[PDB]
């Protein structure tokens, strides 16, 4: 069960769902494994905020353990698309996926918490059948693993060749490591 | 009589910044005394008459234009105010009063009266308003329109004689007023939030649609061009009063380059007044050619057209006002770019 | 000889505590209105124009005090108006004219004298508009009333009774132009500092990325009245044709804990030498003591009705001294301690 | 199913279910085991008070067997950011996370009742591949065990190495045990 919350407007009194409310006020909530469902709808809110507003910056709160990489392409497209900012906040952790959108957030606007953990990995994946088969899907996943890392590097502004050499084996940066490591800029210790 | 050039050219001298209103005046014009000079209108299609409605923003030079084309055109001017119009036989006033003082300017001759302008400043002020309970009856409203219609359709006047004694004598001078230019000016505030919602297009969402800013959203220019009759009404103006102005004059809101001039060009400007103020204390003033820039920016935000520049330079120059009377040996004040933002004081020389 | 703005200011210091950019406006506005009365528009090409104030500021802040205290020193003929008594024209209310007949009254049927005059409107604010759209039904006593001042304020003849209004043809209506009548509109616009806030504060979300000040740390009202524009006021329900003839806009501070205890000695007129005077003619003396005045100053800071709370603490501190002290015999003196005002200790009595 | 009850209003009666009605007082209820999908929920409704009165003190039931660390980083971290004093209540029982929820609480608005229990343990994690793998998944796990120790001993109050020692073990704490130790401040037996 949702808990449903009242927004009391001129017009009256209205009923929404947690999340709902939150979106009315430019919060997009990534959590669970991506996929292509899922994505599709984080997509769709975005589009939605940007005619509303393409002024204000959106919010989007990343707690997920990664996932399919080709449904995270969609909301890293719809993102650096759209003209509003896209703040990225990690919550609890952002494994390679989450990770990627995390840094992919506007510069200056990406934000973790604390106590949360990041871990940045290589793409990974296996195809079952010929051996002409194979090389074909063998050469295209490494078109994507050389792709990502290529624009983890704009992000981040590390080298090509640093990001090869970290993402060859899991790595897990802390909130403190990441501002180094430049996938986030800063962290949300306290109100302010 | 006048040519429109020479109607456009006068105005221009005192008017800066509404070239496309001032042509539709000095057309419109033109034409009414036009026909006047013909008779019977030379065929029997009826010659279309020519009301003028100078709808415009706050500052725009909606009076002034008013003011200043009675100065070149001989014919009597007349300036009244619907706020004080009220129907007929209460307090607050008449309608028919209007054609008495356009007499009296005059001289009370028919003849020249006859080829007289009004102008009826504000209005917009008696638009049409709903039932009011507490409110015994509303005496302001449809009901002095439709007195001021009649004039507009042609209707003779009565007007007593120079103000005759206690027995009315039934002087009753006639006057008809389908000749008598009666030109409408007031500034629609809260008309463009109609017209917007009728011409808004609306943001789409998709990937290929286009979205609209709110920055580039509208402004009050090139919205009120798209003015139509069924818009007007939802003000509360009566259907048969807008038919009976077709021309219609539409303001802009001055631009940067054109508050510009008015602060120097005019001979009554702002920085002239302020000048000779200065001037009766012993202490001439300078204005800066990049000052002028910023305070056209600050006049344009507060959007009180040219009204707002009087704003800023009280502002500016408010500190040095106080305390320059009480000091001595100053004998030039300049005033430049950095001291309109406010972070620097007013130059002093010594 | 023409009195500087610092002699003026001089004057309103000693009856007003804390409102400086008020006293620099009027008397800036003073000055150049007699600079005007002093030399004509006729000697030059030039036509000098005027340019009115309009008093923003909370309640208690000195609004009305100021225009009492200018009108001592104004050789010129003023004159203070009630906003809510204004109604449009064609009603039985008021009419705008009205107000040109009592500054009349003043100059002695002196056309000359009333044209280069002052005029003081209190309640500027009741006669606003309750939204930006412009009305519903009719409204007498709001918008029309503004739009009824647009031409006075800017300049237009005045029909006035020249003297009694009767027995003369036509009434013989004095006409004087209001073109050189400088209009001060002072005003306690409550609920406009929520309007400006809302621009001026921006990013009230529910996220981590929100703003929250939780009440404490948010500016306050004198603050938020400094950053005014004219915008602002459309959205609180002046008309902007109005706004316009008022060009100058004057934000008073809410008054602060130390401005208050000034306020209690300081000035000519205070609220200690008010009460002082009541015990002098019945034969006591009353003696407040430094830090009795701070604590009074705070207890009213929450009442929130500014310089008038002043006056319901002291009540009710000397409510009960009050009731018994006329029965009590061989009183020469009384003193007031901080307790007195915290109630624990009765004021002390010199017998 | 989740009854529905009737809220009297000066607008007119209002029907809300019983989660909800009594979020709208400031209660959050923690149930069940933790993880990323219920974690925002509650961050959800946090943000949610804060924005309404960031002054009022929220309280949140802990009642739950444990879970992810993660998710429950995702909670602790959000209740620190936020001003509102968090009063956290433990019902039947708290558990690892639970616990560590629990005793990061306010100081001094931290509550259980008398025939709860609480329980504390380490860790519990593991990984199947390469040496060099399980090394890197192994010193994080380490650092999350010691990061975790750290944070237990701010709010209780106990030394670092006491906690390294009861904390080797499952250790259960009842109500007035837990008092002494620091997790909790004061036991609700009777409504006064
Ligand atoms: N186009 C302009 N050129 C020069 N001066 C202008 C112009 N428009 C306004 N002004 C200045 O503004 C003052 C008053 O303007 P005016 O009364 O014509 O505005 P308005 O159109 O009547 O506004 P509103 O109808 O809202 O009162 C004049 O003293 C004049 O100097
Ligand atoms: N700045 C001040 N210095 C000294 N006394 C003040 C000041 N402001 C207010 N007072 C006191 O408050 C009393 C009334 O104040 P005043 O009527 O000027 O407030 P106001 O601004 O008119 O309030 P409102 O806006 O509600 O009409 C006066 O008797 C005066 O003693
Ligand atoms: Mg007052």
């Amino acid at each position: 069960l949702v808990p449903m919350v009242i927004e009391q407007t001129s017009r009256g009194e209205r009923s929404f769902d947690i999340y709902s409310r939150l979106l009315k006020e430019r919060v997009i909530f990534l959590t669970g494994q991506v996929e292509d469902h899922m994505a599709n709808l984080i997509v769709a809110q975005m589009l939605f905020l940007e005619a509303e507003n393409p002024e204000k910056d959106i919010y989007l709160y990343i707690n997920s353990p990664g996932g399919v990489i080709t449904a995270g392409m969609s909301i890293y497209d719809t993102m650096q698309f759209i003209k509003p900012d896209v703040s990225t906040i990690c919550m609890g952790q952002a494994a390679s996926m989450g990770a990627f959108l995390l840094t992919a957030g506007a510069k200056g606007k990406r934000f973790c918490l604390p106590n949360s953990r990041v871990m940045i990995h290589q793409p990974l994946g296996g195809y079952q059948g010929q051996a002409t088969d194979i090389e074909i899907h063998a050469r295209e996943i490494l078109k994507v693993k050389g792709r990502m890392n290529e624009l983890m590097a704009l992000h981040t502004g590390q080298s090509l060749e640093q990001i090869e050499r970290d993402t060859e084996r899991d790595r897990f940066l802390s909130a403190p490591e990441a501002v180094e490591y430049g996938l986030v800029d800063s962290i949300l210790t306290h109100r302010n | 009589l006048p040519t429109p050039h020479e109607i456009r050219n006068h105005l221009d001298d005192y008017v800066i910044g509404q070239e496309q209103a001032k042509k539709v005046l000095a057309v419109a014009v033109y034409n009414h005394y036009k026909r006047l000079r013909n008779g019977d209108t030379s065929n029997g299609v009826e010659l279309g008459k020519s009301n003028i409605l100078l709808i415009g923003p706050t500052g725009s030079g909606k009076t002034l234009l008013a003011e200043t084309l009675a100065r070149l055109l001989d014919v009597p001017f007349t300036m009244a105010d619907a706020t004080t119009l009220t129907e007929a036989g209460y307090v607050g006033e008449d309608v028919e009063n209007i054609i008495q003082k356009l007499l009296q300017k005059s001289d009370y001759d028919v003849q020249k009266a006859q080829r007289g302008i009004v102008y009826i400043d504000e209005i917009d002020k008696i638009s049409r308003k709903s039932d009011n309970p507490s409110i015994t009856r509303d005496v302001s409203g449809e009901g002095v329109q439709q007195a001021l219609l009649k004039l507009i359709e042609g209707t003779v006047a009565a007007v007593p004689p120079q103000g005759g004694r206690k027995h009315p004598q039934q002087e009753f001078l006639q006057v008809d007023t389908s000749k008598i230019l009666f030109i409408c000016g007031g500034a629609f505030a809260g008309l463009d939030k109609v017209i917007s919602h009728r011409v808004e297009t609306g943001s789409g969402i998709g990937f290929g649609a286009t979205v609209k800013a709110k920055s580039d959203k509208a402004s009050e220019g090139e919205l009120l061009a798209q003015v139509e009759p069924e818009d007007l009404i939802k003000f509360g103006l009566i259907p048969e009063f807008i038919g009976r102005l077709p021309v219609v004059a539409t303001l802009n809101e001055l631009s940067e380059e054109a508050l510009i001039q008015i602060l120097k060009e005019p001979k009554n400007a702002l920085t002239k007044q302020y000048q000779a103020l200065f001037n009766l204390e012993g202490v001439d003033l300078e204005f800066r050619d990049e000052a002028l820039d910023a305070i056209a920016k600050k006049a344009m935000a507060r959007k009180t057209g040219a009204r707002g520049l009087r704003s800023i330079v009280e502002a500016a120059l408010l500190d040095t006002m106080y305390d320059l009377p009480s000091m001595e040996d100053v004998e030039k004040v300049v005033i430049d770019e950095s001291v309109i933002d406010g972070q620097s004081e007013p130059l002093l020389i010594y």
